[PDB]
RNA sequence: GGAAGUCGGCAAAAUGGGAAUCGAUUCCCACUGUCCCUAUCUACUAUCUAGCGAAACCACAGCCUGGGGAACGGGCCAGGCAAAAUCAGCGGGGUGGCUUGUGGCAGCCAAGCGCGACGUUGCUGGCUCUUCCUAUCAUACCGAAGCAGAAUUCGGUAAGCGUUGGACCCACUAAUAGGGAGCUGGGUUCCUACUGAUGAAGUGUCGUCGCAAUGGUAAUUCAACUUAGUACGAGAGGAACCGUUGAUUCAGAUCAUUGGUAUUUGCGGCUGCCUGACAAGGCAAUGCCGCGGAGCUAUCAUCUGCCGGAUAACGGCUGAACGCCUCUAAGCCAGAAUCCGUGCCAGAAAGCGACGAUU
RNA sequence: AUGUGGAACGGGGUAUUGUAAGCAGCUGCUGAGAUUAAGCCUUUGUUCCCAAGAUUUG
């Protein structure tokens, strides 16, 4: 149960939604919807397709970095032993990410407006 | 040396992986396999009833030693969390972003030295040395790339194909610093790793293993005492 | 059919008997053949025609697995067509004489893959000529049936070196709907010793490698999935093969490298590749393009090709 | 007995995308290159329905292109990869970009030694030997 | 040579009834005079042909299932000689094959005449003339079919021998302790009775020793039984296990046994015999001991002493003729092996299963064995996703400290 | 294989209904029944 | 002459005639057998097919190939607002069948159930049940007499209940009224339970409990008149027989799906009904953008496995299973892990607008 | 996926082409809805309406089963049945109580009336389609057999349910059992029926909720885990019942997810055309291409398919007939995928009940 | 047939496409613009319309 990130649009990919494609080099691509899957089939570069988050972040249209809360997210390959106190205060850290990221999201676009 | 069958299959190395600090058994089938493992290692090392990526070939999908454990990319977060909770704290777990997902087929690793698939990624080799804390060497076994499946490793002994030559036998023993014997498991099947799982003090093989083969594994692994 | 009606009316046991006699009429080989050995004699129509046409008292042999109805003057051998025992009886009946014409009517059971049936008797004809060339005298003739397939040209090639003349043809009585052809190998070369390459079928039917695959077409058209059913690069364990950046720049086959390699890497250890990495000509877009070769478009490949030429202009 | 011979586990229903007459890639190092599908095991009595196979199914195969001694046997083959998209029971839709399979004996241990390319986990679970001798299982 | 796979041979009457009943039931039955003559001819032609096919199908099944005496290992061929008279068996099998060809000839003849049937009746009697001749042909092999069934029944009883493997033939005087030695060495339950020659036929028993399996074949004591015993040792790479009654408690004189062994030595050559002193608990022998190959091992048959030593000696003679610190846990050094009967043995999940409904019903708790600061939470559900983010990416034992450091930073930005 | 009309299949289906395998339905009904 | 190549019949003879159902509401043609050992309990409920989604649940199915794995299943969401009990019917067993002896109605009948008795509510003078209300107010001893008759002579007790269609976001204003047989207890006990349940609402929380196996019955979608191809699956001198496949109506037939499992009974007043212990993420069962062609679910809802007959916004009847069947699938518990509420009106990609807003930039609007 | 369809690349796609043999044939490669396996989209017709408006054909007509010597038919005989008026489809309807499983000649008896029975001995056409029968290939249950186990042979009840894919051949399959009552190839020179759709009418009228006479009926097979490496077996080998999990075929649904479809002609791109120009839009018998919601749909997607009696083969209890015995004669028990119900579908439009109002 | 009434538009949400014209200086306005129910959801928005005509009913 992982909400993966699509290869094309860089958006969320929930269970059931989309397609999984395995290439001969054992590389796994996940496509959220038929639009991104067919665009991948035609081999259109995400950095040259306007409506993709990959293009937006690589074209200066999205934040350079957000070191929000001294840590924002990572693909942790070392599992951590289950604790309630850790699990509850990290539940709170989730939200505290969200308002802070929401605040900086407002500030960045206000800066880009002028 | 003991004889066991997972379900009604002679390949127990495929469906289980055994180290000197823990045991892993497949989930969802018959626990008679888990029952047999607990009968000999329940009071020594923890036994984890685990799956890897919703799959029962955990033995050939995960490679590990008494120190650390590795899981492939397809390992789910829930299963990885399950494995961490089950295993004790002094054991570390690591995900591997390896193209060759079958870690149990590309890596044959004991507590001190590991011999790996020749075409393994450099980053995989570095993290293997970091987690397993073993010296890693790229070489083939009897001209065959699947070292983990075609060779079984322990601290005091190891087995390879009967197809290997004597000079290859000597070179492999010299590069591994452990006695090595050319043999077969499960009555002529040359998949030693798939048919045999061995820790430093006990050995498990399929029920179809011949008496002569069991004597060979006992002789090389010095398990009479 | 018409030939079946003729066979039952006249007394011949198969339409293949009419095929043999027509072939004998047009080529004129069997009448002078003193020693004739027929393999796969079923149903015996060939033996009946051979016995009737040839002068009585010749060395007529018919070998087959099924009970061969004793044909006049035709020693009938109900054994395997290439048994050690049966070859002993052929030599025992051959004595001082040597085989002049070897007739062969191999007909394995059909009802499986057409490739299997065609290739199935292909060794059976190939094996039958092995025992033939063992038994033939200089200038002898070997005649049999072959269905056309990808191995048909190779079998005729081996026939060309092992015989002076090849005269394959199709008679009118033969069912034209089927793919059978009657090959007539006359003028036995009579070599000093039977060549192991010819005898051993690994080197006979060995797949002859073709020129380089049309991969630049796939490079120019990354779309159009063309159902690649050839193999896997002749035992290529890892399909994520990478090509050195400096080697690709200095290479003279950029289209082949792009069409075969799945990734072009710029290793930090190699000083030349690091220099290419630090070159201003190499941009981030080109870097991400070469990092994933297979997911690339026509424009990206053309940009890469222009980039390598610009580097070629720079280094010399 | 060949039908479910040494399966060590049941298979879930999977989309069929390799009917008979299919031509498909050999995936082992035994030396064979191409395979032709002759029949599929475990097909019942369905009028006009073309016999078909999925990942992990065992078929009757003829090596169209390959080593001559590897041929002249209608040999069992395990379909390990399939181009047609299929629903994994956890919900995700999967499809490998080529149709691949391995030459195996009726018992269930192949003549090859190492698999070039990805291996479906359904194939690797019904056939522990393929899982034992697979390089990357996805 | 497992001769058990031969189908059972019906007597001539049941054979005919089964064939004719199958013809009636599987072929169409109704025809009218007004039908086209072609349909009438085809109707009766099918019955004649169908009856021919059933008969050959059965007869071929016999001819293929019986073992071809020439193509089999001469041990079994000569054993079938003494028991069944290869010539009688070969005549019986040839009679069936000649019958088979005759059944084919009659059917071909009557199908051929049926092509000219003009009325519903003239076809009807050719079919009746057909089936009667088919039946009268079969009725003539009553003796052959009865003989083969008797041979079949006794064939299914014979033991499955394998001369290729290592063997040790045991032969000697009747009831001279050889049966006791075979029973003690191999798991075969050989009956021992005071009646002489209790072992009417050979008895094959496997025994595991020296990491190998040896097939000990006990032969009748020394007639047809004696002939079978001789042929058993005639063609077999094995060693003799002669047992001579030292105390003559078996009823056979020691001198007579020695003389018999000397006479049979011509067939026992190229083997390492044994000079077993049977019934030890219960001159002539010098000549036998002079051979040297015989091993003089005392066999206290009454006390069952020395049987194991004799077997070990015979097996040995037949074989001759033919830094890595393993830190094992301290609990491993004193671990009690899990054996069910003992009470000190712990429980296994297999036993929890049979108590809690058995296979398919018991739900194993995967979570039941987590190393965890509590056994109560042991069934809790860990949150996985929250607001588009996994909880897993954030599980950090010091995650509270990163949150407080952060607090200070946001308090700085608002100010 | 025996079908659902099998008298045996009916018999051990009845045996299942005779034991606690249906007692999970009784108390299940009693819960809503009481509430 | 015999048929050369045989095949199984292209249709099912047990479902013909393929005629249009004479009803829009699912009929209960069999109620579960009664027992006096168990006292009172209802046996059916009436809901509306809002829409269907998919979920992820951990499968604890012992012996299964996917024991303790995460599985995806399609689920149907049926909105089940509480139904008002307005009547009781007594049925007497006769040698000619069950015959309705008498019927007793509640004093106050809502406009919801009153609309059922008219084809045009506005033109009518609304005179229905007026004199019944008058006599109920005047003398309750009469009504006590019919209830005494029901508890003295009748053997089967059924309650007339109508669904509050006003609560649902449906354009229809007529309430669906049906009979639910009161199973359990003595006839007197059923009559009392009906009396103290007059004019009060019975909710799905009291009828079903989130784990049991039910039969869902309704009228299927209408595909119109169809030829033999899609109606039946088609590839001697006589007259055409009934068994020959023919062209006619396909769809809008009364069907019964057996063995449907409730994965969840959620409450409308609760705002956590679409959230699970593995998910948190406050959300409602209504998908982002509202259910396609139905609306927003604001009342109690039931989530069944698989698919149920009929299109959206059609009425379904949910009955307790007639026969106990203790298949371990019918006996296992369900522990939901995640529920999909993305936009079904197209290729939705976000669960709720809240979590969509962080990923998306600051929209100018 | 790629001719697996068909007698066969008929027709489309590759743009039609490469090599051989005598334009034809074959082979390898290539292509594709011929096929697995059908789905979707558009126009016209069909549908209804306003107007106009025929013809063929016509003894009379219109239900089936058995019989009516035949020719059985629609009229006749005996039955099942039978309720106005209609609409749209589709085309159905325009010769023995025979026969079956056991051949022909001669002799020996000899129950008996010169025959003489059984015996006994002597010799050489294919492609799809509804239903029925059992004379059963498989599945269910039984009896016998050197049937130790496994596998198997024969026989009994049994037609509920299946009995394939390709060129007699070779595979799959549990099995590929036998028969009765729209089409094409090589070979000779109106009405009625069936299926859906309305519909006047007693019961005062209109409704709401129901009952159930009767008709139809549905589920089928396989292997996987223990129970097992146990029973059995010298060994080789090696099951079963309970419980559980999947799959084949079939049937009924559904569109969350996935694929497909494009007249959302919804958006965007390209070519050409249209006003002086920067622009602006618009047009091109659906100009071409990409994506494309909704709908439809796919064993190309998901879900669902159940229990009570009576028996047959057969195994028994008591028990006579017949002072014993006996499963049978009176009675009783267990017992097959069988028969009958339950469940499921329809609801008598001439079967019915309760309730509401009543100008 | 005066109502938590309906309808026509409008807003919002949700979707489809892909960042419009113009202003300009590829970039910014601009994940913009266009479409959005014709069988999508919602509406303290505005406007508008209905307490009517005919027929059969003891």
């Amino acid at each position: 149960m992982r909400v993966h990130t699509c290869y094309f649009c860089s958006g969320p990919v929930y269970p059931g939604h989309g397609i999984m494609f395995v290439r001969n080099d054992s590389k796994v691509f996940r496509f959220c919807r038929s639009k991104c899957h067919k665009n991948f089939k035609m081999k259109r570069n995400p950095r040259k397709v306007a409506w993709t988050k990959a293009y937006r972040k690589a074209h200066g249209k999205e934040m350079v970095y957000d070191t929000a809360l001294a840590v924002t997210a990572a693909r942790r390959n070392v599992p951590v032993r289950y604790d309630r106190n850790v699990i509850a205060t990290t539940l709170n850290a989730m939200k505290r990410v969200s308002q802070v990221h929401a605040k900086r999201e407002r500030l960045f676009y206000k800066k880009r407006l002028a | 040396a003991l004889r066991a069958q997972f379900e009604n299959s002679n390949e127990i190395g495929v469906f289980s992986n055994l180290t000197n600090s823990y045991a892993l058994v497949a989930l969802g089938g018959s626990e008679n396999f888990y029952s047999v493992f607990e009968a000999e290692l329940g009071d020594v090392v923890p036994v984890v009833h685990t799956t890897i990526g919703g799959t029962r070939i955990i033995g050939r999908l995960t490679c590990g030693n008494r120190k650390g454990l590795l899981v492939p990319s397809s390992t789910t977060d829930n299963e990885l969390q399950h494995l961490r909770n089950s295993l004790p704290d002094p054991v570390k777990i690591q995900r591997v972003d390896e193209r060759l997902s079958a870690l149990g087929n590309i890596v044959a690793c004991n507590d001190y030295v590991a011999l790996v698939h020749p075409d393994i990624e450099r980053e995989t080799e570095e993290i293997i040395a970091d987690v397993l804390d073993v010296e890693v060497f790229r070489q083939t076994v009897a001209g065959n790339v699947l070292t983990g499946s075609y060779c079984a490793l322990s601290n005091q002994g190891a087995l390879v194909h009967p197809r290997t030559s004597i000079q290859e036998q000597d070179e492999l023993s010299s590069l591994l610093q452990v006695p090595l014997v050319a043999g077969t498991i499960n009555r002529g099947s040359d998949v030693i790793g798939a048919g045999l799982v061995v820790n430093d003090w006990c050995a498990f093989a399929g029920l179809d293993t011949t008496a002569t083969e069991l004597a060979v594994c006992e002789s090389i692994f010095k398990l009479q005492d | 059919d018409k030939w079946y009606k003729l066979a039952k009316e006249q007394g011949y046991r198969s339409r293949a008997a009419f095929k043999l006699v027509q072939l004998n009429q047009k080529y004129s080989f069997l009448e002078k053949a003193k020693v004739i050995i027929d393999l796969c004699a079923a149903p015996g129509g060939w033996l009946q025609v051979a016995s009737k046409t040839c002068k009585p008292g010749s060395l007529i042999v018919g070998v087959d697995l099924a009970p061969i109805k004793p044909i006049p003057n035709c020693h009938t051998f109900v054994e395997d067509i290439t048994s050690d025992k049966c070859r002993s009886q052929l030599r025992g009946y051959l004595k001082t004489w040597k085989a002049d014409v070897v007739l062969h009517d191999g007909a394995p059971n059909v009802g499986s893959a057409w490739l299997q049936d065609a290739y199935g008797q292909a060794q059976l004809v190939l094996m039958s000529m092995k025992l033939a060339c063992e038994f033939l005298v200089a200038g002898g003739t070997f005649v049999t049936k072959v269905f056309r397939s990808r191995d048909y040209n190779n079998l005729l090639w081996v026939f060309k070196q092992l015989f002076n003349k090849v005269e394959a043809t199709k008679p009118p009585s033969s069912r034209n709907v089927s793919a059978e052809i009657f090959v007539v190998c006359r003028g036995y070369k009579a070599p000093k010793k039977l060549d192991p390459r010819f005898t051993d079928p690994r080197t006979v039917f060995e797949e002859v490698q073709e020129p380089v695959t049309n991969v630049d077409a796939k490079v120019f058209h990354p779309e159009k999935r063309k159902r690649s059913r050839e193999g896997y690069a002749d035992d290529d364990y890892t399909l994520h093969k990478t090509v050195l950046a400096s080697e690709f720049v200095t290479a003279n086959d950029p289209i082949q490298i792009l069409g075969t390699s799945a990734e072009i890497v710029f290793p930090k250890d190699d000083e030349e590749c690091q220099r290419l990495y630090n070159l201003d000509v190499t941009t981030e877009e080109i870097l991400l393009c070469c990092s994933d070769l297979q997911v690339l478009g026509k424009k990206e490949f053309r940009d890469i090709l222009r980039w390598r030429l610009k580097i070629r202009d720079e280094m010399g | 007995s060949r039908g479910r011979g040494a399966a060590s586990g049941t298979k879930y229903r999977m989309t069929l995308g390799l009917p008979v007459q299919a031509i498909m890639n050999c995936a082992d190092n035994s030396g064979a290159k191409n395979l032709y599908i002759v029949s599929v095991f475990g097909t019942g009595a369905r009028l006009n329905r073309l016999p078909a196979a999925s990942c992990g199914d065992m078929v009757l195969a003829t090596v169209k292109k390959g080593k001559p001694d590897l041929r002249k046997k209608i040999m069992p083959a395990i379909v390990v990869r399939q181009r047609k998209a299929w629903r994994r029971k956890d919900g995700v839709y999967l499809y490998f970009e080529d149709n691949a399979g391995v030459i195996v004996n009726p018992k269930g241990e192949m003549k090859g030694s190492a698999i070039t390319g990805p291996v479906a986990k359904e194939c690797a679970d019904l056939w522990p030997r393929i899982a034992s001798n697979a390089g990357t299982v996805v | 040579a497992v001769f058990k796979n031969i189908t059972p041979i019906p007597d001539v009457n049941t054979f005919l009834d089964v064939v004719l009943s199958r013809t009636q039931r599987k072929t169409p039955t109704v025809i009218r005079s007004g039908f086209k003559i072609s349909r009438i001819r085809g109707f009766y032609g099918r019955k004649v042909k169908f009856t021919q096919d059933t008969i050959t199908e059965k007869l071929d099944s016999i001819l293929q299932e019986f073992p071809k005496l020439n193509d089999i290992h001469p041990f079994h061929a000569d054993l079938l000689n003494i028991l069944y008279d290869r010539d009688h068996l070969k005549i019986a099998l040839s009679q069936l094959s000649t019958a088979k060809h005759l059944v084919e000839n009659v059917a071909r003849d009557y199908i051929r005449l049926l092509k000219y049937g003009d009325s519903l009746y003239r076809c009807k009697q050719l079919k009746r003339a057909a089936l009667g001749r088919m039946a009268t042909i079969i009725k003539r092999q009553k003796s052959s079919l009865e003989f083969l069934e008797q041979v079949r029944q006794h064939l299914s009883r014979l033991p499955a021998i394998d001369p290729n493997t290592r063997t040790l033939l045991v032969c000697g005087y009747p009831n001279v302790g050889k049966s006791s030695f075979m029973n003690k060495v191999t798991r075969a339950q050989v009956d021992v009775q005071p009646y002489a020659f209790t072992t009417k036929s050979l008895f094959v028993g496997h025994f595991d020793y020296k990491y190998l399996r040896w097939q000990v074949i006990d032969t009748p004591g020394i007639n047809t039984i004696e002939m079978q015993s001789i042929t058993a040792m005639a063609h077999l790479r094995s060693a003799v296990l002669y047992f001579m009654d030292l105390s003559e408690m078996c009823g056979y004189s020691v001198a007579a046994q020695v003389k018999l062994y000397h006479s049979i030595k011509p067939l026992f050559a190229n083997k390492v015999t044994i000079l077993v002193l049977n019934k030890i608990d219960a001159e002539l022998l010098q000549t036998i001991i002079d051979d040297g190959n015989v091993k003089v091992v005392q066999t206290s048959c009454v006390q069952d002493i020395g049987v194991m030593d004799v077997r070990t000696t015979a097996c040995e003679a037949l074989l001759a003729a033919r830094a890595r610190p393993a830190c094992i846990p301290d609990s491993v050094k004193t671990r009690r092996a899990y054996d069910a009967n003992d009470p000190n043995r712990r429980i296994l999940a297999r036993d929890i299963e049979a108590a809690n409904g058995g296979a398919g019903v018991y739900n194993v708790e995967l979570r039941d064995k987590y190393i965890l600061q509590d056994p109560s939470w042991k069934y809790d559900r860990m949150p996985e996703l929250l607001d588009g983010k996994n909880v897993a990416d954030f599980v950090d034992p010091e995650i509270e400290a990163k949150l407080l450091a952060l607090d200070e930073e946001e308090e700085r930005l608002e100010r | 294989t025996s079908g659902p009309r099998d008298n045996n299949r009916n018999k051990w289906a009845k045996k299942h209904l005779k034991k606690g395998k249906r007692a999970k339905n009784s108390n299940f009904s009693k819960f809503l029944k009481k509430k | 002459s015999h048929c050369k190549f045989e095949q199984p019949r292209h249709g099912s003879l047990g479902f013909l005639p393929r005629k249009r159902a004479s009803r829009q509401r699912g009929k209960v043609k069999a109620f579960p057998k009664d027992d006096a050992s168990k006292p009172v309990h209802l046996t059916a409920f009436l809901g509306y097919k809002a829409g269907m989604t998919h979920i992820v649940r951990d499968l604890d199915r012992p012996g299964s190939k996917m024991h303790k794995r995460e599985i995806l299943e399609a689920v149907t969401v049926i909105e089940t607002p509480p139904m008002v009990v307005v009547g009781v019917v007594g049925y007497v067993e006769t040698p000619r069948g069950l015959r309705s002896l008498t019927t007793v109605w509640a004093e106050h009948l809502s406009e919801e159930v009153k609309r059922r008795f008219y084809k045009n509510w506005f033109k009518s003078k609304k005179k229905a049940f007026t004199k019944y209300a008058k006599k109920y107010a005047e003398s309750t001893q009469s009504i006590n007499r019919e209830l005494e008759r029901i508890k003295k002579y009748c053997s089967v007790v059924r309650v007339l209940a109508h669904t509050q269609i006003r609560k649902t976001p449906l354009a229809q204003k007529k309430a669906h009224l049906m009979e639910i047989q009161v199973n359990g207890g003595s006839v007197a006990d059923k009559v009392e339970w009906a009396r103290e349940h007059f004019e009060k609402t019975v909710d799905i929380k009291s009828t079903f409990e989130q784990n049991e196996m039910i039969d869902v019955i309704g009228v299927t979608r209408g595909k119109g008149n169809e030829g033999t191809t899609a109606r039946w699956g088609t590839k001697h001198p006589a007259n055409v027989q009934w068994t020959v496949a023919r062209a006619g109506n396909a769809g809008y037939m009364h069907r019964t799906q057996l063995n449907s499992k409730i994965y969840r009974i959620g409450a409308g007043d609760d705002a956590k009904n679409a959230s699970t212990d593995f998910d948190a993420t406050e959300k409602r069962i209504t998908p982002m953008g509202g259910f396609v062609r139905y609306g927003v679910v604001e009342n109690d809802f039931v989530m069944l496995n698989g698919a149920t007959p009929g299109p959206v916004k059609r009425v379904l009847t949910l009955r307790k299973s007639l026969l106990t069947h203790t298949s371990r699938k019918a006996l296992e518990p369900v522990s939901l892990k995640w529920i999909d509420t993305a936009s079904k009106f197209g290729h939705g990609r976000f669960q709720t607008p809240a979590e969509a807003k962080q990923f998306l930039g600051t929209l100018k609007k």
